[PDB]
């Protein structure tokens, strides 16, 4: 099962997206792909900060009415159980000279709690969190 | 079905964005 | 209803806590006090990073077996609805020259979603989030 | 009942901490 990090779901939306990432996303079974509520918040914030009004309005519509519905029932919250895993992962990394930022920590804890592999371009923090990861920029 | 293609299509109609 | 920020619930645990804050906490009706899962994660992380092993073990026990049970059923998750409020609040602050960090944004969005007043020492970010706030260091 | 007092008691038995 996969938990898509913000940098992966955002790649296809770029002017010249990496074809390898797009193809990988196309090989996945939708029902097996999840999003953390944290990633949804970051996606929504990114859209709301666009400098081009026209683009923002259109992308807001597409995000809410076309993209997020693909994940209905699979937007995972950061709740009490995930909070426990978060503290465990971040403290362990810290007491072992590893680096994990809060944001990455939230995603990593969500994935561990649900037994998911994190898809992300930046695998560093997740390796330290001892959570499975996959970088779609690679084969 | 094809998640990547679905998203790439959105990016193209708006001209692309950096999220 | 109140959402306690990390700096408030942590104050009584200090060597010489501010008596005004402790008294304020004592005037509250427990059932009307909530914690964000984000704050629980930060409390748990803080305890796990203590340099004194003995202290860490004892405080871990007290947090899990004595403190958190006081909030059973009232540890609020950061879920999809809260994510929407988060993006709204942070983007609005940004487009209006106001400052709100991610961490404070999560707490503020949780409070707005549940119609709660945030209790915190640092009211700055919450004022910009247009969420009710109360600083127990004041009367 | 008294949340602040409950917490202050914990802080005192452990010697106080900075969270
Ligand atoms: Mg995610
Ligand atoms: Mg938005
Ligand atoms: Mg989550
Ligand atoms: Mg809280
Ligand atoms: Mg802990
Ligand atoms: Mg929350």
């Amino acid at each position: 099962m996969i938990l898509l990090d913000t940098n992966v779901i955002s790649e296809p939306l770029r002017p010249q997206p990496n074809e390898r990432v797009v193809a990988w996303l196309d090989s996945l079974i939708l029902e097996d792909v999840y999003l953390s509520a944290i990633t949804v918040a970051e996606l929504r914030l990114g859209v709301a900060l666009l400098l081009n009004g026209k683009k923002k309005n259109v992308l807001h519509e597409r995000l809410e009415q076309s993209i997020l519905p693909l994940f209905a029932g699979r937007i995972l919250p950061f709740d009490e159980p995930v909070a426990a895993i978060y503290a465990q992962i971040r403290s362990y990394a810290k007491t072992h000279g590893k680096e994990i930022a809060a944001a990455d920590g939230y995603i990593a804890a969500t994935a561990k709690q649900h037994s998911l592999t994190v898809a992300t371009r930046d695998t560093g923090s997740f390796f330290a969190a001892d959570v499975a990861v996959f970088n779609p920029w690679h084969l | 079905v094809r998640l990547g293609s679905m998203l790439a299509s959105i990016g193209q109609e708006i001209g692309g964005v950096e999220l």
